[PDB]
């Protein structure tokens, strides 16, 4: 079929490999491998060597605080392409072997196992002014020659890939998400009811969010509007632990209810980046070049994982709002409100290829 | 009178040395257009402040102390004197907010540079000017006027409320205690996130500067109530030591202003191929 | 599934017309929409993209500016106001449904509908 | 740029039960970016393969097709009748979405 090959500019270092994408399984990854290419004639006595990274930059190397660097590292791995590690023989995938067969005698393989709790593939929305390495985490592999491993990147002769890591749709559907609650006040005991509910657990990218909502208002007050949001909360970490959150979408109702009453209706609105540009920090499913990508996928963190390691975690949350007045005999416009939060889920299906920054 | 001929060659010595570097941060702003950014314009409103120290204040001062008496007079006490407050207020002013970026971007990296704007920044910078000086400017000016006479002769060109313990205990812990309070907390807090270079430059420049306005904000005490006992012989000590802020500061940050450190002083494709069949 | 299509007819030059389409069963969100000429008895001609999760729309060089295309979420549907006829214009107009996420391949086909620059 | 398609042959006279081939060529290189669409006269036309390769849920196995090149090609196995119809080849690499010339499949 067809593979992706580069070649680094002294034009005798070539790198060949098959997927750029390494679908995420819940506990099981793609190993990432390919073969590098070069002539042997160049290669006095260096040894080649190719290193997967698994960089995060937080701050735009512009940033101004002294000494401290803005680009951590989750996982590195070195392989001595060349000499061919006679001691290190590796199962040679069906994908190296064709490799093989195809090209000639100087070309050897490597082959990359990846940690199974790592993060997938994201950038955060690099705003309008700001350009170069973009934020978020990012997956390269490099390759290069030298005598020492410590010895420096001579570039000319070295040529780097990015790749990602994504995930598709749990294919078994999850539980129908929703909740509950009641509020009560010094006014009297009646406290109001307030249910939520989304028509299923996993929406896929522009699949419209359907909620559900019933309300009883017991007590004698009435619901001024309400406010259903969609927003995305994007845990990020760090030697520090701290949380963003950003409304991607939303929608408001004046519905009122009077006191006593009750009322229910079902409400929609979908997720989608249009009209969601400038919102800087906003997280997206990764680059690889300055291609317009989607809204950052969930996470589908498997069930209690060691999220320590994970740089970077996103869930998204529809939130249902119920703000209400608090005049009469002490009040005014001002007043309280109620809220109640779903989480869900928002990824893709499971296909067979992807779109290299096509169309 | 080899002393003298020892001691006047440090006042020439020390008098343009701050002044020549002052202006050349001040229009790398200007000719490096490509080495400055607004977080490191706050760095150039420092030399903005730091270079009148060393121009006006830290040259007409050594006439005083040299001559003895400062002859120039109370009119020239008046604004001149009030100058050198005026601005050395300014200039801790502003780096308390060089001491705030330092913290929310180490802290909070991805709210801060969005928050903030060129629009917003020179507020944030003018403001510490205007406020130190009229913190100070007036209330040296009308120290006089609201008790009568100068209190303090031009002999000696000292504080029009220099006896005044009523500001003069608060507003020396107010515009220096609670500055240099939140910066050492900080900047060790910051070290908490952090690594040879940076701890080596955060009591760097924290290390520096305490060590140049604490003993006159801390003498500050004295004269308010041991007025006396407050020798003029160390008068100038700690006015000159505490002058020479606006000299190493300045060259404090410039080792790790790289880019501005300069300034003052090839990609193949991504392609396919075909794979043969089974 | 289906996708209906209409708002064409007999146009004279330079005019405007706003041809729509509606597409039952799909959440414009995850679909993008194109149109695409067909001169009678000759090669079909793309000719307009909008792809509403991206808010861009892509038009034929042709009459690159010449015409409008647009969407409406509410309705799940999609307008193209055709205007400053040039006479290369006078064909048959159909739109058409991708998978606005991993294009695909034109899927998806309404009825079309002829338009014509005439007197 | 406006890359081209040349659809070849132009057209094409064939019989029932045979297996035929029709190709086209890019003017550029478009890494199999390419989709063969059936249109029979009057109805619209329906997808037949994207990607160059994968057949579309919903279609007879007898059509295929591989790349070569700036050069694709599709295949029937057997014409049936419902077959007999005209064929387009499109890539979509590169905005805007060009087709060819096609190709016409005619009685033997
Ligand atoms: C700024 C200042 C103050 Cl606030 C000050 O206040 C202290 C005080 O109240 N007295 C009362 C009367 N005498 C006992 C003298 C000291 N005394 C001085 S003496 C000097 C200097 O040495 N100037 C240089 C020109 C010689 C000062 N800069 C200075």
């Amino acid at each position: 079929t067809r593979v992706f090959k580069k070649a680094s500019p002294n034009g005798k270092l070539t790198v060949y490999l098959g997927k750029r994408d390494f679908v995420d399984h819940i506990d099981l990854v793609d190993p990432v491998d390919g073969v590098v290419l070069v002539d042997p004639e160049y290669l006095k006595e260096r040894r080649v060597y190719v290193t997967l990274t698994v960089a995060f930059r937080y701050g735009r190397e512009d940033l101004d605080v002294l000494g401290l660097t803005f680009r951590k590292d989750l996982f590195v791995a070195n392989v001595q392409s060349f000499p061919p590690a006679p001691e290190d023989k590796k199962p040679l995938t069906r994908l190296q072997e064709r490799l093989i067969k195809k090209l000639g005698e100087h070309a050897y393989p490597f082959t990359f196992e990846i940690p199974p709790n790592l993060p997938s593939s994201v950038t955060l929305q690099p705003g309008p002014e700001d350009t170069g390495k973009a934020l978020g985490v990012d997956y390269e592999v490099k390759a290069f020659v030298a005598e020492n491993l410590e010895e420096k990147i001579h570039k000319r002769n070295s040529v780097r890939l990015v790749i990602r890591k994504v995930q598709y749709a749990p294919e078994r559907p999850g539980p129908q998400p929703t909740a509950e609650t009641t509020r009560q006040f010094l006014m009297s005991d009646k406290p109001l009811h307030l249910e939520a509910s989304l028509d299923k657990e996993i929406y896929y990218h522009g699949e419209p969010i359907s909620v559900n909502v019933h309300v009883t208002n017991n007590t004698n007050k009435t619901v001024k509007k309400i406010k259903i949001s969609v927003r995305q909360y994007a845990d990020i970490v760090l030697f520090n632990t701290a949380q963003y959150k950003v409304p991607v979408a939303m929608e408001e109702a004046d519905d009122t209810v009077a006191p006593s009453s009750t009322f229910s209706k079902v409400y929609t609105l979908t997720p989608f980046l249009a009209n969601n540009r400038e919102k800087r920090g906003l997280a997206l499913d990764g680059k690889l070049k300055h291609e317009d990508t989607n809204l950052a996928s969930s996470t589908l963190l498997r069930e209690g994982a060691n999220r320590e390691i994970l740089g970077i975690i996103v869930s998204y949350k529809v939130k249902v709002k119920l703000v209400v007045s608090r005049g009469g005999l002490l009040g005014d416009l001002a007043s309280s409100d109620v809220a109640v939060e779903l989480p869900f889920t928002l990824m893709h299906p499971k296909p067979k290829e992807e779109p290299p920054h096509r169309e | 009178t080899f002393e003298v001929v020892f001691i006047v060659l440090v006042a020439g010595s020390l008098s343009l040395v701050t002044i020549i570097g002052n202006i050349l941060v001040m229009v790398s702003i200007k000719v490096n257009r490509h080495l400055q950014t607004v977080n490191n314009y706050f760095l150039f409103s420092l030399a903005c402040a730091d270079l009148i120290i060393g121009v006006f204040s830290m040259n007409l001062y050594t006439l005083y102390t040299v001559i003895g008496y400062w002859p120039l007079g109370p009119v020239v006490c008046d604004l001149w004197l009030a100058l050198d407050y005026v601005v050395s207020n300014a200039s801790v002013m502003n780096l308390l907010i060089i001491s705030f970026d330092r913290y929310f971007c180490v802290t909070k990296p991805l709210t801060y540079p969005v928050k903030r704007t060129t629009k917003m920044a020179g507020m944030m910078i003018a403001a510490a000017w205007v406020l130190s000086f009229i913190l100070w400017a007036p209330a040296i000016l009308f120290w006089q006027f609201i008790v009568g006479v100068r209190t303090v002769e031009d002999g000696e060109c000292y504080i029009q409320f220099f006896s005044n313990a009523a500001v003069t205990f608060g507003t020396a812990i107010a515009a220096f205690y609670l500055p240099v309070i939140i910066m050492t907390v900080l900047y060790w807090h910051i070290s908490r996130a952090s690594e040879k270079k940076v701890t080596r430059t955060i009591l760097a420049i924290l290390l520096a500067f305490i060590i140049t306005w604490a003993p006159y904000n801390v003498m500050v005490l004295i004269n308010t109530f041991c007025a006396p006992c407050i020798p003029n012989t160390v008068w100038t000590i700690g006015y000159w030591l505490c002058y020479i802020n606006s000299t190493i500061n300045p060259a404090c940050y410039a080792l790790c202003n790289a880019t501005f450190k300069k300034t003052f002083k090839e990609s193949c494709t991504t392609a396919s191929s075909s794979l043969a069949k089974d | 599934v289906q996708l209906v299509e209409s708002g064409g007819g007999l146009v004279q030059p330079g005019g405007s017309l706003r041809l729509s389409c509606a597409a039952s069963g799909f959440n414009v969100y995850s679909s993008s929409i194109h149109w695409v000429r067909q001169a009678p008895g000759k090669g079909l001609e793309w000719v307009a993209s909008i792809s509403s999760y991206y808010g861009y729309t892509y038009y034929a060089d042709s009459v690159k500016g010449r015409f409008t295309i647009s969407a409406d979420t509410s309705k799940n549907t999609a307008y193209l106001q055709m205007n400053s006829l040039r006479a290369e214009d006078t064909a048959v107009y159909y739109c058409a449904r991708s998978r606005q996420f991993w294009y695909s391949g034109l899927d998806y086909w309404g009825q079309g509908t002829l338009v014509t620059v005439s007197s | 740029s406006d890359i081209q398609m040349t659809q070849s042959p132009s057209s094409l006279s064939a019989s029932v039960g045979d297996r035929v081939t029709i190709t086209c060529r890019a003017s550029q290189s478009v890494s199999s970016a390419v989709a063969w669409y059936q249109q029979k006269p009057g109805k619209a036309p329906k997808l037949l393969i994207y990607s160059a390769s994968s057949l579309y849920s919903g279609v007879p196995s007898r059509f295929s097709g591989s790349r070569s090149g700036t050069d694709f090609t599709l295949t029937i196995s057997s014409l049936q009748p419902e077959d007999f119809a005209t064929y387009y080849c499109q890539q979509y690499k590169y905005v805007p979405v060009t087709f060819g010339q096609g190709t016409k499949v005619e009685i033997k």
